[PDB]
Order: structure tokens, then C-alpha cells, then sequence
């Protein structure tokens, strides 16, 4: 009609998701990867797409192959990407670029070179009336709404902490983790293997991952719960693989997530996510430390294990002088969180002007999405 | 709760709980009887026949079972110290020095030495129902 | 008049079945042998055709011998092979090839070399205006239209369980069996004199031939079928020689099918149906067994015994997980299958570009067929 | 008589070889699988052995079935093992178990739990004072001396990349590949197959492996032989059967080797050995690479075929930059060099410490072995 709503597109790792402006959580989400038969050969007839992946894939699971044009989260490539863009605006979406604006979101380091990529596909091919280019890591801490604090965020590829004061992320406080889901997945694989079990495969890959996510979780204490391990009834839980074998599974659970808290198990040298959050508090000035303190907030797939917000309370307690007060948040869907603060971007009225347009991209060249603006 | 406590598997009247660790043969007993199961003990075949599902848990283990030998009279009982019929008992070597109460290995029951460290595993009453 | 029909000759083993394509099932079928008088010995006149075979042959018996250039589906020679050809397309046909283009099929590992020789006395000596050539399996498994499940195959001479997904037939997975078919008529002589009848002779082969196919059936249990035997009032049944002559039968009946279950019987090493549809099972993914065991089919004349489908569905759970769901599918008229999935293929008009060009034999030579092809 | 050695055994797939520690080469070496007549039938006495296997199964072929406990190195059952290890001592050893410690090695990832069982059979069955369980993949790289370098390393079952560097090996970086000269063994007699021939057989396994190890050469180019293939005069050679038969070869010859670069040609998606290496030496530290691009070193088995190392060289070299300075090394006669690494580690004096004893079993349980040391 009139009016226009901002579409909410976030180019995930794994798994992109998209929307319109005004909504709670994002209409689509599907798995960002590509795929086609590795063996194919052949047969009477066709009617296959050749890579859509997306949710056919996932369902497709045995068959195909997977690529992610964007596994770091940089658009590795723009052949595939701009299918995953297709795909999404006509397939899950089924809006017409044309009508509506788009706020892309991007990974944290994203040179500035590929930004203007990013946007002559969506001026030059997808031909939206306008676009906002967006690091999803703000547009996870808009979503949160709070000023100051110290929010860890670990997603699938990356995990940082970030002191944020007045809403302003001091820079240097910050640093990088290269662990998140993505290497926590891949370790649940190898430990897997060395009972017996092989899972080597891509198939093998989502079934691990799903037996991560409902099965592992965070421990109280991590030699405490080696030891029990020994006597654990408890930990023997069953999962039934597709095929109908059943595995079973004890320590493995508490041991994949604790990597985060010790990083060497995978062979990091880089300090777990509470010595990470001690640094970043150390970095910034004394004064505003305790703010940091009683307001670290969680974020991101990583951060969703139960029994994260005792153990980072009690991790951090030890670390910090008895005086000051430790507070630890955890909002309750956090890994929509990115989403979420790009839709409010997106949305808003008055920021209206922030958003990039199609002159600015004639006269300026993408580059504009780039400078004095995102 | 329910006939059988969690990761506790039902046969008819009993309950069984198969080790995920190594135990020795009195340990396990000890641990068995936090539990307030007992080792496991075969009074039929019929439920000798069962231990096969035990065959899907991941190849086969030695399990330490009731069976217990005197010793003097190398008499095998089990933990109430009843008496096995023929089918239960044990089979020969030439001879050596050592042996003591049986464990199961897969199909068969088997004997060995306590001190060394074997998979038990424990049964109890099932809540049998009543109307 | 116009438009063309596609000649789908199924060269088989023991039988050639060819008519045209669209058509419900094959027009005209024979034995393939090569036979004249062995005996021979003269006379006053003449009149007998030396070596056609074919039904004359059946009726024949006492006084022909037999040849099977066709022996296990592979086409040995190509002289007596085109004199079947010359009596398919003239004799039961009526047709002259010159003007239909037409599809031969094959047999699973049938060389190059033999395709090309396929190719050449098509064209050569035929003329068909152009050709097709397929392989036999497919062509089955074009005729069911199932994309998924774990098929078993038993015709004749070999019997095979290939899973598929998506229309693949994935190679890794397929595992032959030598025996089908054949195996059981010879057993079926062989456990047959043992009672006291001598059955060595080509004639007597078809008299045994005959009497599986009605006299057999297969057991709930092999072991329960045995103990069963000695109180057998049933098993007794009797079967007149085409002297005259009766004979008492029925011990024999499970047993000779049983060959299949347990290959040792003929000495066979290798591992039942069902366990070689378990082992084909593990050699797929995990994810996609549900599949496979929930779709399972038998196809080929040698499935067609009653009580199959209800044995193979107790075997195959005794196998399976317990959770799994079984099925087991087998389509009521399915020997001509083969020859079925001959005709649409065939009849494809769609399709209709596959069909090799007398253009590309000259020109590629009958290489053609073979490569990018069939 | 005082001293004492270590007895070495090295419990392959395929293969045992064992002999005595400092000893240049293992001494007795036999197959590893069980074999008890298939078919049996009786006689008139006997004087069998039910399955002795090893040198004397395989001048039975014809008669006799194969087993592996070893199937995949890891010792699946205990019985066969026991027995396996009975007749490594007594019969081919000739020595007694009680007077010598021994060494006992151990496939990559194995189970703690068959450790103690392989720890218990030994002191239990066996009675030897004291023993050592040793990782196969550890002695080997022990036996080349080399501190780094990258190894490939392909044996029967698996086939491995290990960077090395300061005798430490990276567990991140090293993959493992399924495929090895086990399928190799596979794939040649299928392709053979595919021609003429039917090696379905136990025997035919042993007949075409026999061609394996003679026949096979890696090509210079996959793509060039191949076009060699039709002039190729030279590629006929000839290989005459165990009955009559002789059977031609030739372009199989090069082809079945091939998967080690092309895995995909049995199926295998993951990347070939040449790909192997490349990931896994950008696992590591760039600062290092230039020590494994420096020493590759080939390793079992799998690795003699002739003109390996060129090849090798190449495909490295056209990944590496082109400043990089490219090494191959491969040792002349490989296999050994697993049991070398054994001999020498048992052997060596000043690490005798080492050794698991008879105590340590008994205070500990068994499980000493595996736990701090090997
Ligand atoms: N409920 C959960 N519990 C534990 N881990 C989760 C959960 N949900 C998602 N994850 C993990 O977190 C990742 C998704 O988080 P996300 O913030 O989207 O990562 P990124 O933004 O880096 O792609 C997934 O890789 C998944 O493994
Ligand atoms: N109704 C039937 N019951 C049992 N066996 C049959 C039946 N019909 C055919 N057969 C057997 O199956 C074979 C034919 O099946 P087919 O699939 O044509 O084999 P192939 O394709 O290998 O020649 C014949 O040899 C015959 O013995
Ligand atoms: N000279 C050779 N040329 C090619 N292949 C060989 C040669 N010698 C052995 N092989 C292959 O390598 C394997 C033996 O290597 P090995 O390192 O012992 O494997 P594993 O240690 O995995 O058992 C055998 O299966 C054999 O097929
Ligand atoms: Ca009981």
C-alpha cells in the first residue's frame, strides 16, 4: 500500500534469518549452506533444485553436501549468497524486493570492501528501493536495551565480551573468542568417536548437533563432575540415532560445553569466557567496573545452556573482590537477540534517515553504507 | 514412581540397572545396595534369555553376577545364596591358582577373580501390580 | 503413418520378452535357447527348422537340445543373439524393425564392448532407424515409481537388494547374490532324485521347472516346517509326468525356496536376503534407513512365491531397531516388471532425445549409446 | 639365563607380526583371521585345527572361512583374541609367556576399556610378568626418529596425516580417512569384475590382493593414463589365476590405486591424501609449516607403491606457495617400521620403567596401563 517495513535479513553462519519490521521474531529461518547431490547420478527425469539446501536439505540430510558461502560469517562468496538472498526473498519471504527496504547485518570485522558488495547485489540485482547495512552485534545489544553492563555474547563462530557503557562499546575492552557452538559440536563429534561411534559424516554432523543441544549441559564444578561421573546412573542417557541405533551418552555431555570454560580441550590457548569477562573489566577504568559487575548480560545460541548463569555468578565471585556486587542476566530467547535488534532498527520511524538509499548509492556508490553511516 | 526407577530396564516381575562403570564384585554389591538392588541373579533361563538385550548395550561386557563360590567347597549360591540349577554353573580350564563369584559374559555366565574390576548389574522387585 | 513406437525387447536369460512400447505388457515372449534335433537321424522330407527354439522348442522337448546364449543374461554370442532378434522382430513381431526405434535391454555388469556390439547388429543388420539400450534393473524400477525404499530383486539368474534414495540407486550399497531362479530348479532336480526319481535330463529340467513354480512355497519357520513334515498329511501332494507317471511331493516344497534364506544348502556362502537387505541398510546413512526399511519392495519372478512378504516383514524386525516401522511391498504382477519399466521408459516421447540416432552410430559409432547415455 | 627381552607383538588388522625387542624385523608374521571349514562334511579322523588361520588357512583357501576379531585393529572379541595370542606364543614364538614381559600395541582410538581387557588377558591367560601396551601410530613415528615433519600414513585400515613437530603430535590437526588398502582390496575386485571377471570369493579376495600389491602403479596424471589407456601396448599385462585361468589387466591397474587421490571413486566424499595433508598443515601454526612442507614422510603399507613420492611431491608443491620448499621422504620398507617403533620402545633399557607390571596390575587393576602411561 503506502508505508514501508524495513526486512530484517541476518546472514547467519549456519542459519540466516529474515523477517519484517514489527515482528516479534523472524518469519523464516533456514539453514545458510549449499548443497546438491555429491553422487547425483542420474536418472529418468529430474525436478531437483540443484543447491537450494535451506530447509529441503536439512530434511534432504543423507543425500547432499553442504557449503556455507559464509561459515565465518563473511560472505565468502557472492555466487551462492546471492541464492541465499533469492531464495529468501521469493521462496521464504515471498515479498517483492522492490516494494520494501532491507537491513542486511554483518559480521563484526566485515571489510569494508565486501559492505559495498553487499550492497550493489541488493541495489543492482535485488533492486530494493533502499537498504541499511547492520553488525548484528549491535543489533543483538539494541534488542537487549541496556546501557551499561558487561554482556557476553557467544553465538555459533564467534564469542566476544563487551563492556558497554552509555550505550557506547568501549572498543578496547573487548576481545575475541574464536570458540562458539560451531568448534563445541565438532569436539561432541570427536569425543563421540572415541567410544566406538564414527561420526565422521555431514549427516553425522546435524545428529551430533542435535544430540548437543537437548543432551549436553554446563557443570557445577567441572572436576566435581568427572568424579561423579564414575558412580553417575544418571549421565547414561540414551539417544536414538536415525537409523534406530540407540547410543548412550554420559560425560560427554558436561565435557563438550566445559571447553568454553577451558578452551585447551580444544587446544586454545585462549582463556575461558570468565577470564575473558575478568579482562574486559580490567581494561576499562576502575570507577565504572562495578557497573559491568552487577549487569553482565549472556547472548547468542552459546550462552542458552542452563546452569551458565550459576556457574558464571560463581566463576566470577571467586575472580572479583568480595565487596562488590555480582548480578548475571540472562534474557530468556537469546539467540533471536540479534534478530530481534535488527527488526527494531529496522523499524524505527525516526531513525528513518539512517537507512541507505538509492541515490546515495548513485551518487556515493555503496560506499556510503560504509561511511557516516552503517 | 513407576515400576522401575529411570534407566532402570523391566523384565516381567524385575527391575535391572547395568553398570555404566566397573565395579568390583563386592563394591558393586555395596553400590547395588544403596540402590537397594541386588546383583542380578538367573534363576531361569527365561531370564537368562533376556540378558541377550543386554547384547544391544554395546558389545558384550563381563557383568559380575550373584553367583558366589565357597571356595572349600567351591559351591556356587548366589547372594541369598540359593542354588543355581545346572544350567547356571559355571565351565572348566585345566587349572591354575584363583577364582571366585561368576560373571556373565554375554551369552554365557563365566567366573573370574573379584579383584579385578567388572561391569555388575542389579536387580530388584518391579512395584508389581495390584488391583 | 506417423509418430513411432519403441521396440522394448527385454533380452532375458530364459525368456525374451519384447512388443511395443505403451503397451501393458510384453506381446510376445519365449525361451531363449538355441536347440535343433540332437538326435537328428534323417528321414523322407524335410520341413524343421534347425535351431529356433522358442515355443516350438518347449512343446518339443524330448527332441531338441537346449542353448542359452543368453545363458546369465549376458549375450555370449551374437549369432544365435540375432537369430533370436531375426524370430523376435519377424516371427512373434510380425514387424520389420526398420521402422521402430527400439530399446534393448542388459544385464548389470555388461561390458562396453558388448553394448557397442548391442548397437551394431542393431543397426547393421536390423536397420532400426535408431536405438536404445537399458539396464535391466532400472528399467524395473522405473516401472514401480518409487523414488525411495530398499528393493529386493529376484528373477532368474540373479537377485540383487539395491536401496535408493531420490531415484539413485546408490552403488556403494548394492550387493549381488549369484543365485535366483536357476539354482532353485537345479537343487529342485537334484533334491528330487534323491527321493528315487532320476530328473537329469533337459526334458526333465522342464518338467522340474515346472513343478517349483506351482508344488513350492516357503515357510513361516524352516525349523517349525521340518518337525512339522513328519506328521505331514498336506506336504504330500502329487504331480503327474507328462508320461503318466506320479510322484509324491512336499517335503521338497519349503525346502527348495529355502535356498534363498540359506544359501548353504546350495553351499553358497553368502548371507540370506535378509541379512543382504541388512547389510545393504548399515551401508546407507544412518538418516535415511527409516526409509528404507519402511519402503521395502521384492521385485523379479522369483518373488513371487506366497508368504514372502509376511516372512521377510518377521526376518527384517527380528533384524531392526524394535522403534522402526516395516513394511514389505510387493506389486502384484511383477516379473513382467522389467519389462514394463522397458516400455515406459521407451515410450517416453519426453524423454524421447535419449534414443540413439543411426546418426550418432555412424558417426560415434555404437559407443554412443554407451557413453553419456544408455 | 638373566636379561630379559620385550616381546613385541603387534596386533594388526590383516596381519600379527611379533618377535623379540632389538630384533631388526618381527620374526613370526601370519594372518590374523579364524578359520574353521565352511562346509566341513567329515571324514574319516581327523587332526584339524578349528580355526587356526594364519599361515596355514591361507594355503587352505578354497577350503576355509575368514574372520578378523582385529577387523578394524580393534579387538572386537576376546576369544579368537586369546586364541590369536595363543598361537603367536606358542606356536610361531615358540617362547613362554611367563619368562618374558611383553609389548602389546594398540589402533588409535581405542577404548579404555578394551585396554584393561587386553591388559587382563595378558597377565591372567598368559601369565607374563609384566607388559606394555603401546599405541601402533606412536611407535612408528618412534621408529622413524624423526622429531617433525608431517608423515602420511596409510596402512591396511586407515589412513592418517600427522604433523609432528618437537615430538609432540597435534591431536587437532591430524585427520584420519576410512579409505585404505583393506577397500583398495575391495575396489579391484569389483572393477576387475566389471569386465570379464567374478571375484566374489574369500579366495578371490586373496587372488586379486595378490594382484594388488604386483599389479598396481599410481599414475603419473589420471587424467593423461587414461587417454594412454586405449594406445597402451604396455598396460595388458597379464595375471594367470590359481586354476588355469589368465586374465589380462591393465587399465584397472592404475585406476584402482587412484582413490587414494580420488576417493570419490569408492564413494568417499572426503578429500584425497593430497588434500589431507594441505588442511592439516594449515591446522597448524604458519610459522611451523614450513618444517612439515620441508618433511613428509610416507608411512605403512599402503604408501610403497612406486612413483608415490613424485607424485606427492607434485601435488604439494602445486599447493603450496611457490617459494615453499617441498620434501617427500619415504623410507624404504615402511610396513615394518610400526613393529620397528615397538622393538625399539620395548627395547629400550633406560625407559624400562615403562612397563606395566604384575603389581601395578594388581594394585591397580589393569587399568594402570592405560592410565598415566601406556
Ligand atoms: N538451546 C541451546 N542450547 C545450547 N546451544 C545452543 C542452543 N541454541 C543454539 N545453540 C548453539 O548456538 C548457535 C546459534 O547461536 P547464534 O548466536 O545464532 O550463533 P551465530 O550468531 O554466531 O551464528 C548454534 O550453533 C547452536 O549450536
Ligand atoms: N509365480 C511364480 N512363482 C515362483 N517363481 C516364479 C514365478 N514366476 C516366475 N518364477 C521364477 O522366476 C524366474 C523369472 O523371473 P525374472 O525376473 O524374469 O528372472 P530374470 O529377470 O533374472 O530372467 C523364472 O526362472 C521362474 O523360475
Ligand atoms: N609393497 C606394497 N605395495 C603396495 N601395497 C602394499 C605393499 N605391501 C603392503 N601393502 C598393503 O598395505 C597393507 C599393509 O600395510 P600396514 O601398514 O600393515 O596396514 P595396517 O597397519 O593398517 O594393517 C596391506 O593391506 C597391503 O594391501
Ligand atoms: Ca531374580
Amino acid at each position: 500500500d503506502d508505508d514501508i517495513a524495513a526486512l530484517v535479513v541476518d546472514n547467519g553462519s549456519g542459519m540466516c534469518k529474515a523477517g519484517f519490521a514489527g515482528d516479534d521474531a523472524p518469519r523464516a529461518v533456514f539453514p545458510s549452506i549449499v548443497g546438491r547431490p555429491r553422487h547425483q547420478g542420474v536418472m529418468v527425469g529430474m525436478g531437483q533444485k540443484d543447491s537450494y539446501v535451506g530447509d529441503e536439505a536439512q530434511s534432504k540430510r543423507g543425500i547432499l553436501t553442504l557449503k556455507y558461502p559464509i561459515e565465518h560469517g563473511i560472505v565468502t562468496n557472492w555466487d551462492d549468497m546471492e541464492k541465499i538472498w533469492h531464495h529468501t526473498f521469493y521462496n521464504e519471504l515471498r515479498v517483492a524486493p522492490e516494494e520494501h527496504p532491507v537491513l542486511l547485518t554483518e559480521a563484526p570485522l566485515n571489510p569494508k570492501a565486501n559492505r559495498e558488495k553487499m550492497t550493489q547485489i541488493m541495489f543492482e540485482t535485488f533492486n530494493t528501493p533502499a537498504m541499511y547495512v547492520a553488525i548484528q552485534a549491535v543489533l543483538s545489544l539494541y534488542a537487549s536495551g541496556r546501557t551499561t553492563g558487561i554482556v557476553m555474547d557467544s553465538g555459533d563462530g564467534v564469542t566476544h565480551t563487551v563492556p558497554i557503557y552509555e550505550g557506547y562499546a568501549l572498543p578496547h575492552a573487548i576481545l575475541r573468542l574464536d570458540l562458539a557452538g560451531r568448534d563445541l559440536t565438532d569436539y561432541l563429534m570427536k569425543i563421540l568417536t572415541e567410544r566406538g561411534y564414527s561420526f565422521t559424516t555431514t549427516a553425522e554432523r546435524e545428529i551430533v548437533r542435535d544430540i548437543k543441544e537437548k543432551l549436553c549441559y554446563v557443570a557445577l564444578d567441572f572436576e566435581q563432575e568427572m568424579a561423579t561421573a564414575a558412580s553417575s546412573s544418571s549421565l547414561e542417557k540414551s539417544y536414538e540415532l536415525p537409523d534406530g541405533q540407540v547410543i548412550t551418552i554420559g560425560n560427554e555431555r558436561f565435557r563438550c560445553p566445559e571447553a568454553l570454560f577451558q578452551p585447551s580441550f580444544l587446544g586454545m590457548e585462549s582463556c575461558g569466557i570468565h577470564e575473558t569477562t575478568f579482562n574486559s573489566i580490567m581494561k576499562c577504568d576502575v570507577d565504572i567496573r562495578k557497573d559491568l559487575y552487577a549487569n553482565t548480560v549472556l547472548s547468542g545460541g552459546t550462552t542458552m545452556y542452563p546452569g551458565i548463569a550459576d556457574r558464571m555468578q560463581k566463576e566470577i565471585t571467586a575472580l572479583a573482590p568480595s565487596t562488590m556486587k555480582i548480578k548475571i542476566i540472562a534474557p530468556p530467547e537469546r539467540k533471536y537477540s540479534v534478530w530481534i535488534g535488527g527488526s527494531i532498527l529496522a523499524s524505527l520511524s525516526t531513525f528513518q534517515q539512517m537507512w541507505i538509499s538509492k541515490q546515495e548509492y548513485d551518487e556515493s556508490g555503496p560506499s556510503i553504507v560504509h561511511r557516516k553511516c552503517f | 514412581c513407576s515400576p522401575c526407577p529411570h534407566n532402570w530396564i523391566q523384565n516381567g516381575k524385575s527391575c535391572y540397572y547395568v553398570f555404566e562403570r566397573w565395579e568390583m564384585w563386592n563394591i558393586s554389591k555395596k553400590s547395588c545396595l544403596k540402590e537397594g538392588a541386588s546383583l542380578f541373579q538367573i534363576d531361569s533361563k527365561e531370564e537368562m534369555e533376556f540378558i541377550s538385550s543386554i547384547g544391544k548395550l554395546k558389545g558384550g561386557n563381563k557383568y559380575w553376577v550373584g553367583v558366589f563360590q565357597d571356595g572349600i567347597s567351591g559351591s556356587w549360591f548366589w547372594e541369598d545364596g540359593s542354588s543355581p540349577l545346572s544350567d547356571l554353573l559355571p565351565a572348566e580350564r585345566q587349572r591354575s591358582a584363583g577364582q571366585i563369584c561368576g560373571y556373565l559374559k554375554d551369552s554365557t555366565l563365566i567366573s573370574d577373580k573379584c579383584d579385578s574390576w567388572k561391569y555388575f548389574i542389579c536387580e530388584k522387585k518391579a512395584f508389581g501390580s495390584c488391583i
